[PDB]
């Protein structure tokens, strides 16, 4: 056995709040078409993706001092 | 006498200064690449 008191969950059980004169007044419930917050989603993305263009450009012309030795010294030996 | 040994002079001058102009393009041409590198690596600095 067991003893508890005991409240009817009648239909008729409402609830009555209260809301601020400027709660509805939020810049929160009220959002433009098009906010910044995406703009930094894109904008961070969008550098990131220039930051490994960025190493890949770099491996890319790693070479530059590379291509120009050996297109010189077969010559420079051939003039010697 | 003067004749075959002024006409290798031209030669001589050509060669030993083909022997320069190449080595001038080394240098010249690494001093200026690694200035590419380091703008590139600053580049990558500021990100």
């Amino acid at each position: 056995w067991e003893h508890r008191r005991f409240i009817v969950a009648d239909s008729r059980n409402f609830i009555t709040p209260e809301f601020p004169r400027d709660f509805w007044m939020s810049p929160v419930f009220n959002l433009p078409r098009e906010t910044a917050a995406e703009q930094v989603v894109v904008l961070q993305a969008q550098r990131t993706a220039a930051a490994a263009a960025l190493e890949n450009a770099a491996m890319q012309a790693a070479e530059l001092p590379v291509d120009i030795e050996r297109r010189l010294r077969p010559i420079e030996r051939n003039v010697h | 006498q003067r004749t075959g040994r002024s006409a290798l002079a031209v030669l001589i001058r050509a060669c030993y200064r083909l022997q320069q102009q190449l080595q001038r393009t080394r240098r010249a041409l690494l001093h200026h690449s690694d200035a590419v590198l380091t703008s590139l690596h600053h580049v990558r600095m500021l990100l």
